[PDB]
């Protein structure tokens, strides 16, 4: 188990750690989060009580370094930093734990939710989408735009998701226009899987990361990317059977975790109705179709 | 964006543009089979591609052999249309290529956009005008070349005959749409109007009769009366 200490909490803030969240009062004696499971990426996220504008946060993996949070009164946010002095860090954490000034990552033993949402997500791939090579962790916020959004504006602060565009020369082979537009298997299997992502695990990792940024930060371009990566699979007539079964599991857990009250803004009616009821894969997503029909029958 | 009555003079400016109508590409007759089921038989069709400023009509004849062994023909027809329009554009010198292609039916937008990805600067647009171009096959010389075709063929016409020597392209387009709307509403009576006077003939190199300016005014009035007459017959007015 690993720990992310906080120097202090000078401003009132709702703090998220993965799918959990808790409120910290202004100047409350809060000094961090302990018992964080090793083996997964994690996200620690923030929404200030006095300005809900800008949710923001940090993706990290405690196996890559010792990380802590410290508020910056000049830039007005909680910042993640790395401590290179290991003995200093261990000493800090021990004192805060002895004084019981930390919240415990509250994982139920039965509960595989976070694994199921991050199965294919790897820090190395996160750091290629979010480019800031001097840190081992990655900052994301509500307002950051994607490379594709910028094409249609600061590049250093962008989300470099893989561009998917169904009406593009990349997606459509000269001479196979109707075939490739109505059956996206070429674009999925040759262009994206063999060419760009190399394997389905990397494709699912990006899909899962896009979902999580959409849900935790309300990041609109991430929501667009998540739906585009679903639609590309559902609109392909030829998809490996193992990918369809895994997609069904991925989507099931994403739909299960989504706050019911955010469904109106996080789910695209056209994409979901097309994917579940018109597409080539309309009968291949049994678990996802069942939870969607029982939880969000309005959207359909 | 889309083209409507607000930006109507845009059709007659100096930016090359084409209308594309696909309503006569896939044509069938429906009939009973010996067993009493229903079957279709395709007949030759055409793509109607028109420059509204110059009157130049690129009539691509769609021979029934292109449907042989194909499924979902009404969907295929839209993609075949887009394929043929793209091929036409590529066949024209750069300085003759359109800057805009206006499709008469919104279902042609995606097929044409996809076929024209190599031409990112050519705008593909719908229209809110209800244009009567389906009635092209009521023009005898166009119907004849389509029905006699034994293979795919492109035939070029000027749909305005020599009218642009005497009238503007705005007026010529208005005359054409009135004639075609009348042929669509009551073909028999419209052709009666156009040919009732044997002393006015159609030149070998023309599609419509050689009416004088005053005769065109009379013809146009009779076509408007025909449209109004049929409107009253339809709605009991
Ligand atoms: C940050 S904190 O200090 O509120 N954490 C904490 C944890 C366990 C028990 C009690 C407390 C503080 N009452």
């Amino acid at each position: 188990m690993n720990t992310v200490p906080f120097t202090s909490a000078p401003i009132e803030v709702t703090i998220g750690i993965d799918q959990y969240s808790f409120n910290v009062k202004e100047n409350q004696p809060f000094h961090g989060i302990k018992d964080i499971p090793i083996g997964h990426v994690h996200v620690i996220h923030f929404q200030h009580a006095d300005n809900s504008s800008m949710r923001y946060g940090y993706w990290f993996d405690c196996r890559m370094g010792n990380f802590y949070i410290q508020y910056d009164p000049k830039d007005g946010l909680y910042k993640m930093m790395e401590e290179r002095d290991g003995a200093k860090f261990e000493n800090i954490v021990h004192n805060f734990k002895e004084r019981q000034m930390m919240v415990s990552y509250p994982k139920i033993d039965e509960d595989d939710t976070w694994y199921n949402l991050t199965e294919f997500v790897q820090m190395d791939k996160i750091r290629k989408i979010v480019r800031k090579d001097e840190n081992q962790f990655s900052y994301v916020d509500s307002s950051m735009t994607t490379v594709q959004e910028n094409e249609l504006s600061d590049p250093a602060h962008s989300l470099n998701y893989t561009v998917i565009n169904f009406k593009s020369r990349e997606a459509i082979r000269p001479g196979h226009e109707m075939e490739d537009f109505l059956d996206k298997s070429y674009y999925l299997n040759t262009v994206m899987l063999q060419g760009i992502f190399k394997n389905s695990s990397n494709y699912f990792g990006e899909l899962q990361f896009a979902f999580l940024n959409a849900m935790f930060f309300g990041n609109y371009g991430s929501s667009l990317q998540w739906h585009a990566m679903i639609e590309l699979i559902c609109s392909s007539a030829t998809v490996p059977k193992h990918m369809l079964d895994k997609l069904d599991e991925i989507l099931y857990y994403q739909i299960k975790t989504l706050p019911e009250q955010y469904s109106d803004i996080l789910l695209n009616e056209r994409v979901w109705n097309i994917c579940l009821y018109s597409s080539f894969q309309k009968n291949s997503l049994h678990n996802t179709e069942k939870i969607m029909e029982n939880k969000y029958p309005e959207l359909l | 964006g889309a083209m409507n009555s607000s930006n109507y003079a845009e059709l007659f400016n100096n930016d090359i543009k084409l209308f594309v109508d696909d309503t006569n590409v896939y044509r069938v007759t429906v009939h009973k089979t010996f067993e009493g089921n229903v079957a279709t038989k395709a007949i030759n069709g055409c793509i109607f591609t028109l420059n509204p400023k110059t009157g130049h009509l690129f009539l691509k004849i769609i021979h029934t052999s292109v449907w042989a062994g194909q499924k979902r023909l009404s969907q295929l027809a839209k993609w075949k249309t887009a394929e043929e329009v793209s091929a036409l554009v590529r066949s024209l010198p750069k300085e003759e290529q359109p800057k805009q292609i206006i499709v008469t039916r919104k279902a042609m937008l995606d097929p044409l956009e996809v076929h024209m990805l190599d031409f990112p600067n050519i705008a593909i647009r719908p229209t809110e005008l209800r244009l009567p171009f389906s009635a092209a096959m009521s023009i005898d010389k166009l119907s004849d070349v389509v029905m006699k075709a034994t293979e795919p063929q492109m035939v070029l016409f000027n749909i305005y005959d020599d009218w642009l020597d005497r009238i503007s392209s705005y007026t010529a387009f208005s005359r054409l749409t009135l004639l075609l709307r009348a042929l669509k509403t009551n073909e028999e009576s419209a052709k009666m109007i156009l040919l009732s006077d044997p002393t006015i003939t159609i030149k070998s190199y023309h599609l419509w009769p050689s009416f004088t300016d005053e005769q065109w005014i009379t013809i146009e009035s009779q076509m408007r009366d025909l449209i109004l007459t049929e409107y009253g017959r339809k709605y009991n007015v």
